[PDB]
RNA sequence: GUAGUAGCAAAUAUUCAAACGAGAACUUUGAAGGCCGAAGUGGAGAAGGGUUCCAUGUGAACAGCAGUUGAACAUGGGUC
């Protein structure tokens, strides 16, 4: 919305934190069956919508 | 082996007949590739950008009726085509098309 | 072999539109060597990218 | 069982659609929405006379 | 791996295989029967011509709505078509099968194609948009390819 | 035009992030919250939606202080330190 | 290496019924 | 099964050559032929979208053909 308030920029800050893939060393641990990030979000398809 | 060079006039007014207006002038160049392929035997035909400007200089639906072209046959190298030979069509100007005929010119 | 960066970047430097700003496809790698406005401002002032002056719309008719 | 054989909430569509008259859960998006709700013969339905 | 019809002179026959390759199944089946039994010199030479549209591939079992063509008179049939991408990938496996014939040390120009199987793969799913806001699926049909090549003794 | 070509007119947000439960439910045009009732004193829960109690009663947060009250009760709220 | 994309939940929606209502027999 | 079937038909349009590349009807440049024609297919914002902006890299997905491309994926930047 291109000029905004600070509560939204804290909310939007955390959603870009979430939005990065899986490193290749957690995948090779012991006690693991995670293959990818299922909470991955792409902005064309799935909005967060606050 | 053969490196000949001939000079042709091609009656475009009959080789385009009934091709629609927005499709007219590309078939002029499809036909010259069909013309240059057959006249020399070789398949590979590269026409000059000078030849392109001469066809297209009156729009896509008003092509000049006959074009004195020049057919040259050359050859390709340097990790080459599977062909040995190809064609380089170039545009030689002449005003009027009477008494001219297909004269093999070095 | 991808000059879309140098396409846009001259237009901000010449302060004119994108549709015009061109000559020399022959020195392709000579342009693609460059990646900055400093770099491309040398390349304007020695003759790889020219202004291509304005299409004519005479009022003589 | 005692409860929560059907925690869910559903009503049935009825006539004008070709499905059936089992209750169908209400909503969309989550792909259980539209499926068969409580009863015997459904996935995640309660059992027949839930044992007491 | 395992093949249908593991061969009967197995040291004197080289083999090749393909799995999960994005083409159409029904097109790749009919071109396999055109291949089957042809010498590998002619197997090279036939599949150049399908991509050049000079020589057809008859559609024998999956025939629904294929138009007639001129070149099915080589096959005793009416309906032919000229699949590029079936021929592109099926010419690929023959060079891979040539490559295995090189390593084992055969006489690679006595090789006929004994057995060639093409069978459907786990199909990948996409979606497109019909009227009234109803999704209908829109899915691939890749196929697995096997082949056995046996010398004509 | 009852449907699609009047959904393009959806532009202003009514519900907004509130500060007590924080669930995009704060009706700006009234200044109240539909989930936990912000300007009121008391946390909105009712007995007709059992799952809503299940979504926001205790046990689902951390209980980051109320846990160690249960830990201290195992010894009866000691106030000394240790032996050496 | 990347997880397979799409395959999102549907969400079928209501559509017109009984074709073109038109005129009932009477 | 229907099935390699319907179908990929709204708004005038492509062409020739050249480079990189396993690989070019679409990517890039260059020339021609064009249309939006100043109530614009242009230049900038409010709302809303939230990294989409920029750069580089790959070509299994995805882009309803293809791709050597991208508002894709991966990495790194930028909002005084
Ligand atoms: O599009 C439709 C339309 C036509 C037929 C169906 N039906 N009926 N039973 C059906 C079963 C399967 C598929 N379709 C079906 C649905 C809609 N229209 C329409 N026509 C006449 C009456 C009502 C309507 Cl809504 C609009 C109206 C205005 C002009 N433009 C077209
Ligand atoms: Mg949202
Ligand atoms: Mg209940
Ligand atoms: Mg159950
Ligand atoms: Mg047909
Ligand atoms: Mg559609
Ligand atoms: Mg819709
Ligand atoms: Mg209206
Ligand atoms: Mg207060
Ligand atoms: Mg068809
Ligand atoms: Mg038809
Ligand atoms: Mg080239
Ligand atoms: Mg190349
Ligand atoms: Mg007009
Ligand atoms: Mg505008
Ligand atoms: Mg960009
Ligand atoms: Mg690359
Ligand atoms: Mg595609
Ligand atoms: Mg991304
Ligand atoms: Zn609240």
């Amino acid at each position: 919305s291109s000029h905004k308030t600070f509560r939204i920029k804290r909310f939007l800050a955390k959603k870009q934190k979430q939005n990065r893939p899986i490193p290749q060393w957690i995948r090779m641990k012991t006690g693991n069956k995670i293959r990818y990030n299922s909470k991955r979000r792409h902005w064309r398809r799935t909005k967060l919508g606050l | 082996n053969e490196v000949v060079t001939r000079e042709y006039t091609i009656n475009i007014h009959k080789r385009i007949h009934g091709v629609g207006f927005k499709k007219r002038a590309p078939r002029a160049l499809k036909e010259i590739r069909k013309f240059a392929m057959k006249e020399m035997g070789t398949p590979d035909v590269r026409i000059d950008t000078r030849l392109n400007k001469a066809v297209w200089a009156k729009g896509i639906r008003n092509v000049p009726y006959r074009i004195r072209v020049r057919l040259s046959r050359k050859r390709n190298e340097d990790e080459d085509s599977p062909n040995k030979l190809y064609t380089l069509v170039t545009y030689v100007p002449v005003t009027t098309f009477k008494n001219l005929q297909t004269v093999n010119v070095d | 072999s991808m000059l879309r960066l140098q396409k846009r970047l001259a237009s901000s430097v010449l302060r004119c539109g994108k549709k015009k700003v061109w000559l020399d496809p022959n020195e392709t790698n000579e342009i693609a060597n460059a990646n900055s406005r400093q770099q491309i401002r040398k390349l304007i002032k020695d003759g790889l990218i020219i202004r291509k002056p304005v299409t004519v719309h005479s009022r003589a008719r | 069982s005692e409860l929560a054989g059907h925690q869910t909430s559903a009503e049935s569509w009825g006539t004008g659609r070709a499905v059936a008259r089992i209750p169908r859960v209400r909503g969309g998006g989550t792909h259980r929405s539209g499926q068969g709700a409580f009863g015997n013969m459904c996935r995640g339905g309660r059992m027949f006379a839930p044992t007491k | 791996v395992r093949y249908s019809l593991d061969p009967e002179n197995p040291t004197k026959s080289c083999k090749s295989r393909g799995s999960n390759l994005r083409v159409h199944f029904k097109n790749t089946r009919e071109t396999a029967q055109a291949i089957k039994g042809m010498h590998i010199r002619k197997a090279t030479k036939y599949l150049k011509d399908v991509t050049l549209q000079k020589q057809c591939v008859p559609f024998r079992r999956y025939n629904g709505g294929v138009g007639r063509c001129a070149q099915a008179k080589q096959w005793g049939w009416t309906q032919g078509r000229w699949p590029k991408k079936s021929a592109e990938f099926l010419l690929h496996m023959l060079k891979n099968a040539e490559s295995n014939a090189e390593l084992k040390g055969l006489d690679v120009d006595s090789l006929v194609i004994e057995h060639i199987q093409v069978n459907k793969a786990p199909k990948m799913r996409r979606r497109t948009y019909r009227a009234h806001g109803r999704i209908n699926p829109y899915m691939s049909s890749p196929c697995h390819i096997e082949m056995i090549l046996t010398e004509k003794e | 035009t009852k449907g699609t070509s009047s959904f393009g007119k959806r532009r202003n947000k009514t519900h907004t992030l509130c500060r007590r439960c924080g669930s995009k439910a704060y009706h700006l045009q009234k200044s109240t919250c539909g989930k936990c009732g912000y300007p009121a004193k008391r946390k909105r829960k009712y007995n007709w939606s059992a799952k809503a109690k299940r979504r926001n009663t205790t046990g689902t947060g951390r209980m980051r202080h109320l846990k160690i009250v249960y830990r201290r009760f195992r010894h009866g709220f000691r106030e000394g330190t240790t032996p050496k | 290496s990347w997880w397979p994309l799409p395959l999102l939940l549907l969400l079928l929606l209501l559509l017109g019924p009984a074709g073109a209502r038109a005129q009932e027999d009477e």
